């Protein structure tokens, strides 16, 4: 279309047809930017990853349902379906 | 017919809720063979007709339980 | 992408009138003839040939305009007046 | 628009495209002919699990 | 630094002087956060019975299940107030 | 003057003139405006309770009476739902019994307990 549209605004998206002449040389920092981002976090959010399955022994999981019994049988309480 | 299996089967496994029954059996290493491969279809296929052809068999007979479910169904209503 | 020309107008008024039946003649056309009398046109006919110039065209236009083009030149000034070709 | 209220001349299309449809057209009654032939007894739906 | 203030009931601590009701209330309050912590880490360890389950998890860790469950009405906030604006047994 | 709580905000007024209200999108876009985005001419008297006809209200479809509409939507309920209601009594029964599970129903798989059986218990 083309149409003529005032250039003396300034838009963060950048206006209308924002096509400024240094775009090959910026986009070389942007880009060094995006990669420096990108593998920078990579890193710091690797230790705070983990594997879900297999974390913990069984052996640890069903002794804490032991000791969900022997907390239970103290305090006395029905089943859920007892009546 | 393939063999119903142990307790501690169903609780190694980890086999689903709703696939636990005498027709398992085949499903432990079936699953295992799809473990080897990555769900591809064109492998493990005959296995998988194994599992399949036990499941038949065991649909002929829940079949001949529901026919089986209506001939006193018809002499109820024969009570007059 | 396409820009619509003057003459473009021009032919496709002049191609379109060819294939309608109740025209006058086919030589008497010209780009300043009126539609109703040049052309033996009568009220009822010309709204036929504006409905066919309206689709031939793809823009429609109103009734307020209907009885405003009542020449050639008056309907190729309108429709060269709208950038929607 | 050389020709105007008469016949539509034959419209002209790269060479790049029409062999994509060519060959999207022909993997696709290919890939038919595969599958309802690997599964004609069961696509179609045949040897019903009923015990006679 | 770790630091383990004392712990000072409502019952006989002469409602006047605001050193022992302050006390008291602060350490009603951190008790209750005590309280609280048991909840927090049966639910960090039951989410962990069901990671390691899959399927079985209704049967690994009912007990578990139903002990969060049970826990969940009595590990709350609930005011010192109330206990400090009444009396039971009376 | 038109609907019914126009007639009921009349005596309100003192000093307006009280003209007829009419939705801006019901007036045709080709005569030519001021406000071109909202079909209005620029000293143009705004009715009494503008924002229901400006071309900013709702859209007040056209073809169909409001009141009449209202009919044919229950109506499409009602040969939905009710004959949806009448399939019940006409279908089949089906063909083959739903399967039944070992270890009496794996009541003691779903976690449960011989006093909590009822609540398990999945064709034993």
């Amino acid at each position: 279309g083309r149409y003529p549209f005032p250039k003396d605004v300034i838009s963060m998206t950048g206006g209308w047809w924002a096509n400024p002449s240094n775009w090959k040389l910026n986009g070389l920092f942007a880009t060094g930017i995006a990669v420096g981002l990108a593998l920078w976090v990579s890193t710091a959010t690797l230790p705070y990853t983990r594997r879900r399955e297999g974390i913990t022994s069984e052996s640890d999981i069903s002794k804490w349902n032991a000791a969900a019994g022997v907390w239970r049988e103290r305090h006395g309480k029905i089943s859920t379906g007892e009546a | 017919f393939p063999p119903l299996l142990s307790q501690e089967d169903m609780k190694k496994h980890k086999i689903l809720l709703a696939y636990r029954d005498r027709c398992a059996a085949l499903l432990v290493p079936l699953n295992e063979c799809r473990k080897k491969n990555y769900y591809m279809p064109w492998a493990c296929g005959h296995e998988r007709h194994e599992y399949e052809m036990c499941e038949v068999a065991d649909f002929q007979r829940r079949v001949k339980a529901m026919d089986k479910l209506k001939a006193e169904k018809i002499e109820q209503a024969k009570a007059a | 992408a396409h820009v619509l020309t003057k003459d473009m107008i021009q032919e496709r008024i002049v191609a379109l009138l060819e294939s309608f039946d109740k025209v006058n003649d086919a030589k008497n056309i010209t780009a300043t003839a009126n539609l109703t009398s040049d052309l033996g046109l009568d009220s009822l006919d010309v709204v036929e040939v504006v409905m066919a110039i309206e689709e031939e065209f793809g823009l429609e236009i109103p009734d307020h305009d209907a009885d405003e083009i009542k020449t050639v030149q008056q309907a190729i000034d309108y429709v060269s007046a709208q950038p929607a070709a | 628009n050389y020709k105007w209220n008469g016949p539509l001349p034959r419209p002209h299309v790269s060479a790049g495209h029409r062999i994509a449809t060519k060959f999207l057209g022909a993997t696709m009654f290919f890939w038919m002919f595969l599958r309802i032939k690997e599964e004609y007894p069961a696509m179609l739906g045949l040897h019903n699990f009923y015990p006679p | 630094e770790h630091q383990r203030p004392e712990l000072v009931s409502f019952d006989d601590i002469n409602y006047n002087d605001h050193k022992k009701v302050r006390e008291a209330q602060e350490s009603y309050t951190r008790e209750q956060f005590i309280r609280l912590e048991a909840l927090k880490t049966v639910r960090k360890a039951l989410e962990k019975c069901y990671e390691e389950s899959g399927p079985n998890h209704f049967e690994d860790c009912k007990n578990l299940a139903e002990q969060y469950l049970d826990m969940l009405p009595t590990h709350r906030l609930q005011g010192y107030l109330g206990y400090q604006r009444n009396d039971p047994s009376k | 003057i038109r609907a019914s709580f126009d007639k009921a905000e009349e005596p309100m007024l003192g000093d307006y003139p009280d003209i007829d209200p009419f939705p801006a999108q019901l007036k045709n876009p080709y005569k030519k405006y001021d406000d071109q985005q909202d079909r209005r001419n620029l000293e143009e008297p705004l009715s009494v309770n503008d924002d229901l006809y400006d071309m900013w209200s709702p859209d007040r479809f056209t073809h169909f009476k409001n009141q009449d509409a209202l009919k044919y939507f229950i109506g499409f309920l009602t040969i939905f739902f009710g004959a949806s209601y009448v399939a019940t009594y006409f279908v089949p029964e089906k063909a083959a019994i739903p399967r039944e599970f070992p270890y009496e129903g794996l009541w003691k798989e779903s976690g449960g307990t011989e006093k909590s059986k009822a609540f398990f218990g999945q064709r034993s």
